[PDB]
RNA sequence: GGGGCUCGAAGACGAUCAGAUACCGUCCUAGUCUCAACCAUAAACGAUGCCGACCAGGGAUCGGCGGAUGUUGCUUAGGACUCCGCCGGCACCUUAUGAGAAAUCAAAGUCUUUGGGUUCCGGGGGGAGUAUGGUCGCAAGGCUGAAACUUAAAGGAAUUGACGGAAGUGGUGGAGCGAUUUGUCCUUUGUACACACCG
């Protein structure tokens, strides 16, 4: 949110579930973080990654594991991973 | 003084969090109480209740005592704590470390043109504790705090100026009434809008940010 | 060498385009 | 029996998108619920829908954002003047800054603030935010 | 399965044929209609797979189907295509 | 829902989407049309003449090969029903357990089944008078 | 507070169900609620077996048993401890005797 | 032949893609078809994508005792205990104490980063923890495993020697290649013997 | 009106009992059975009106249909088993992402982010389903249905304890809205008792 001045007011932006677009709250202790780790040629680790952030709700009803899948085949496709 | 437990407590003990919003960021657990309080310095505190509990037991009853204590600094920061004990000054001790512990953001809008600096819920927000349901509506500037004592001292803590609020329930029921309206306060950083449909970063976690240090 | 499977898992080898050196039917 | 098509389509919606569905169907297919979807997809809350002939009643699948957290009809609908939509909005929606009051009228289907910037009224279908 | 893992609008062919007949995304009968061969005459005579009557063969032979719950039963010693 | 009763059965025929008739039909359409004519000379009512031209004939849909629907083509040559033929069957199924309830007195299902008929009945006649398929007094008793 | 969620019986998707009498008290109990028991015993107690065995004519001779199944109402399968008072997660279990 | 090639080659002589007569509904989109008698049989060229991601996941944990292993099975304790050897994560084997992830008094207190478990259904306490933590999860799972708070389920055969010690096996040869560990033109030492279980 | 075995209100008697118009025992009248005519009430209960949409998983089962099977004291089909589906039905199990005061409920969910359609019906506890009027019924009674007055609770779910003429102590963490609980593995169970059954 910002002020018609042009000044941020929330005290801050909270990450959203890379999967079903939830705010993921600041007591959403069943939600995470993954890093997947981008690799080269010859399978070597370059040391970037890319993230995706699961809610509580999605991990809980199990979909977390199709979800993050569909999600990294999407991304692998387009950086070439 | 103070030995740190949690790998969190480790990296605010050395300074490298300055605010409580990089920790609310990754939704990381807070197990020590001396985080928020090196975080979050202009917390003032209030017993809001005492109310005596008893077991009954073979002779007599087992009195306890519950505390209810509610904590903030006016800025968008919250936190309520309960604590029953034996003893209602240990009851109050164990409900101040329990409120610091919970401590929420709380997120703060404007009712009509943006001018100046948020002072209402930013929406129509809502809590349920028990037979307890509280509505917060976004209220004109000026408006104050149109609410029973027991929300209006918790809104106050939150840093808001303005709202409506309507209840339904046995309020009477304090223990329920003040943990709806702290989930109301809570629910507010989580009501997706418009303004939030930027696709998040994800910036790095400070367990991953600083595994040199620990 | 000599992994004997049955018809079902030849077939997800074969869908998984998997000659398999030692894929032999089980009978 | 099926009485109100649009409702069954919004509450399918409402249902699909908490439970995090990506695509929800929607049948019976109508003008209205064709209508009510371009306004969402208009104002961002939903994405691509694809109408489905079948040589009767069709069928809309439509792909979901996440934007949604609610979309209702309002039954009956209730005739809606220029001048009662603020109380409407005030009534149905979250804050005066965001969420939509969708409305019948005879210069078409449309959001509230549509409808005050032709100076038009109708009857109120639902609402979306 | 899981719907988020198919796409509604391109079903799978394969499980779209075991759904039931309304259930599908154009429904379409799962009936069809035959050039039933009989044992030496001609008469193709095309059937119903579901038929209800008796069909019997144009030369007053023998009855050539028999109606059942479901699929109609044709006669011993027939043969049949698909139209 | 079934009207009268509690059943909530689906099984219903399922027209294809192709409304065109399929190459294998060859029959010229003056050629099924007087075919509906003979069958209901003898007296089959509609559902009947779909029946025999689609287990008998190479007939999947009289619609789609002719363009128009059997009761119609009936009407267009003077064939049609006085009492439509839903009303008729059920008159007849009436009259059935009007005739077992003279025979059987202590029958208290039969005459709950024949008060659900005459319901039906009722709403049919309404419906058929509406539609002035029907006489405008026309009656039931 | 309902006890149970079949309310004691076993009826679903019917109405009247005839009743039994109990075998000890000559109680009217419902077939579907009453504790019924098959019990297959012998005529000759495990003690006369052998003395019975022994006082046969024919060597070959299986001892004829007695089948019966015994109908009870609650407080008497209650009372001759056919079935006792469970705690509330066990009464969900129907498994028989295992 | 190729590394998938060779993988699934062991696969098939460890029997990793030997399933259950039961499949669950979020394990379906693994599992190929079913058997004859009642097996399903798992696809396995996805059981070495799961792995792939996994070992993907691992490897960006730039601090490797910040993961933990932990196996309730008997047949996982050799295995789990040889991946954390060669990987560098911690092993804790048998019963998870409830406390683990939540009690910050406890001495046996940890917060790892990553939590790999061996079946999701016989370890489901230490699942449940990490469900209070914010602590990702990678499980070995069987086509009855139960999908609950889980994040990279690899759909492979749990009840087993030899598919434990060799999905172990080659998630250690995984992460190490891709950490440069095990340079790329040459093998890997290690034998999938010393991770199956010794009775 | 017929029938009237058995059982059996009322009744008689025999016991038990401080008393016993009861429980226990004996004999039994009306009744229990049937026909004709009434009666219209049940904890007539799923204590859950009906129609419709959506939204978890699973395995059984019944009816029908389709497919695939390889064995039948079988008369190629078909039956009987087996396996896979679809529709419909009585249900059951697990789970919360839901709801709820909770018990619990996959509907009792999709509710202060409140609106699919429709019928009936409740407004603290008694007085009271009483009086009266009306109506139906031979009657018994049914339907409709007050007021005056009185009272600060009554009631629901769950917890701990106590009792049964029932059976065999913090901390931190976890669960619960919570009282509490886990830890601590006399217990379980019922309770309308909590001055705690000497209630
Ligand atoms: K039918
Ligand atoms: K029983
Ligand atoms: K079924
Ligand atoms: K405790
Ligand atoms: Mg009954
Ligand atoms: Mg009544
Ligand atoms: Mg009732
Ligand atoms: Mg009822
Ligand atoms: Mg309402
Ligand atoms: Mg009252
Ligand atoms: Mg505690
Ligand atoms: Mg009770
Ligand atoms: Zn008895």
């Amino acid at each position: 949110m910002q002020n018609e001045v042009g000044d941020m007011v929330d005290l801050y932006v909270p990450r959203k579930c890379s999967a079903t677009n939830r705010i993921i709250t600041a007591k959403d202790h069943a939600s995470v973080q993954i890093n997947i780790g981008h690799v080269d040629a010859n399978g070597l680790y370059n040391g970037s990654f890319t993230t995706f952030a699961l809610s509580g709700f999605v991990r809980a009803q199990g979909d977390a594991d199709g979800s993050l899948d569909r999600l990294w085949q999407q991304k692998r496709a387009e950086i070439k991973q | 003084k103070w030995v740190p437990v949690t790998k969190l407590g480790r990296l605010v003990k050395e300074g490298r969090f300055t605010k409580m919003e990089e920790i609310y960021l990754h939704s990381l657990p807070v197990k020590e109480h001396q985080i928020v309080e090196t975080l979050c310095p202009g917390l003032k505190d209030e017993v809001m209740k005492i109310t005596p509990v008893q077991k009954q037991t073979r002779a007599g009853q087992r009195t306890r005592f519950k505390a209810f204590v509610v904590v903030g600094d006016s800025n968008g920061h919250v936190g309520l704590g309960v604590k029953c004990a034996k003893e209602v000054a240990t009851a109050i001790r164990g409900a101040i470390i329990l409120a610091k512990l919970s401590i929420v953001p709380v997120r703060r809008g404007y009712w009509g043109n943006k001018i100046g600096l948020p002072h209402t819920v930013p929406c129509k927000v809502t809590g349920k504790c028990g037979s307890v349901t509280v509505r917060m509506v976004p209220a004109p500037r000026g408006s104050g705090i149109v609410a029973a004592r027991v929300p209006k001292k918790v809104l106050q803590f939150a840093g808001i100026d303005d709202v409506f609020t309507s209840s339904r329930g046995s309020t009477k029921t304090l223990g329920n009434f003040v943990k709806a309206t702290f989930d109301c306060l809570m629910k507010t950083y989580g009501f997706l809008t418009p303004d939030f449909w930027r696709e998040t970063t994800f910036t790095k976690a400070p367990y991953q940010e600083f595994t040199d240090i620990l | 060498d000599e992994i004997r499977v049955d018809k079902e898992t030849m077939d997800m080898l074969a869908f998984l385009g998997m000659a398999d050196l030692p894929g032999v039917e089980r009978a | 029996v099926r009485v109100s098509v649009l409702n069954d389509a919004l509450k399918s919606m409402y249902n699909a998108e908490k439970r995090g569905k990506r695509q929800v169907m929607i049948r019976p297919s109508s003008k209205v619920i064709i209508k009510f979807l371009i306004v969402m997809q208009k104002h961002g809350y939903i994405g691509e829908f694809e109408y489905v002939d079948d040589h009767r009643s069709g069928k809309i699948v439509v792909e979901l954002n996440g934007r949604l957290n609610k979309c209702g009809v309002i039954s009956p609908r209730f005739d809606v003047g220029v001048k009662e939509i603020e109380g409407w909005t005030a009534r149905l929606l979250p804050s005066r800054q965001f969420g939509y009051i969708v409305l019948t009228t005879s210069a078409g289907i449309m959001d509230h603030e549509e409808a005050r910037r032709k100076n038009v009224g109708g009857k109120v279908l639902g609402f979306f935010y | 399965v899981l719907q988020n893992d198919i796409d509604l609008l391109n079903p799978p062919a394969e499980l779209e044929k075991l759904k039931h007949k309304k259930k599908r995304l154009v429904q379409s009968p799962n009936s069809f209609f035959m050039d039933v061969k009989c044992q030496g005459c001609f008469n193709i005579t095309t059937v119903f797979s579901h038929s209800q009557t008796v069909v019997v063969c144009p030369g007053c032979q023998t009855v050539l189907c028999q109606p059942t719950g479901g699929k109609a039963r044709l006669t011993e010693g027939c043969s049949f295509r698909r139209k | 829902g079934r009207m009268h009763s509690r059943g909530k059965g689906i099984s219903s025929s399922a027209l294809p989407y192709k409304r065109t008739p399929p190459s294998w039909v060859k029959t010229a359409v003056a050629d099924v049309d007087e075919l509906i004519t003979k069958a209901a000379k003898k007296g089959q009512m509609p559902s009947q003449i779909g029946v025999l031209l689609r287990d008998q004939h190479g007939i999947p849909l009289v619609k789609s090969v002719t363009g128009s629907k059997i009761l119609r083509i009936l009407k267009a040559h003077g064939l049609a029903p006085e009492i439509p033929e839903d009303l008729y069957f059920l008159i007849k199924k009436a009259v059935a357990i009007r005739k077992h309830l003279e025979r059987n007195r202590k029958d208290k299902d039969s005459k709950f089944r024949l008060i659900l008929v005459e319901s039906r009945i009722h709403r049919l006649a309404r419906y058929y008078k509406r539609t002035k398929k029907l006489p405008p007094t026309w009656k039931y008793e | 507070t309902f006890k149970r969620r079949n309310g004691g019986r076993n009826k679903h998707g019917r109405g009247h169900v005839k009743y039994i009498r109990c075998s000890n008290c000559a109680k009217c109990c419902p077939k579907d609620k009453a504790i019924k028991r098959f019990l297959v015993r012998n005529i000759v107690e495990q003690a006369a077996v052998r003395d019975v065995q022994e006082a046969c004519v024919h060597d070959g001779y299986v001892l004829p048993k007695l089948y019966a199944k015994v109908h009870h109402c609650v407080s008497c399968a209650i009372h001759a401890h056919i079935v006792r008072v469970r705690s509330r997660e066990n009464r969900r279990n129907r498994e028989p005797p295992q | 032949l190729s590394q998938k090639e060779q993988d699934i080659q062991m696969m098939l002589a460890a029997d990793v893609h030997l399933g259950t007569k039961n499949c669950d509904f979020q394990m379906e989109r693994y599992a190929y078809k079913r058997r004859s008698d009642g097996i399903y049989i798992i696809n396995l060229g996805k059981t070495w994508e799961k792995l792939q991601l996994a070992a993907r996941v691992i490897v960006a944990i730039e601090n490797p005792q910040d993961i933990i292993v932990q196996s309730a099975r008997p047949y996982g304790q050799r295995a789990v205990l040889k991946f954390a050897q060669h990987t560098g994560a911690n092993a804790i084997a048998g019963r998870h104490t409830p406390g683990t992830f939540t009690n910050q008094m406890q001495t046996s207190f940890s917060e790892p980063r990553l939590l790999i478990l061996t079946d999701p259904r016989t370890d489901h306490q230490p699942i449940k923890e990490s469900a209070l933590g914010n602590i990702p999860t990678i499980a070995f799972c069987d086509t009855d495993s139960p999908m609950r708070y889980v994040d990279i389920g690899i759909p492979a055969n749990n009840k087993g020697r030899n598919s434990i010690g060799c999905l172990y096996w080659l998630l250690a040869r995984m992460v190490l290649q891709m950490r440069g560990t095990i340079l790329p033109g040459h093998k890997w030492d290690v034998m999938v013997d010393l991770f199956f279980y010794r009775d």
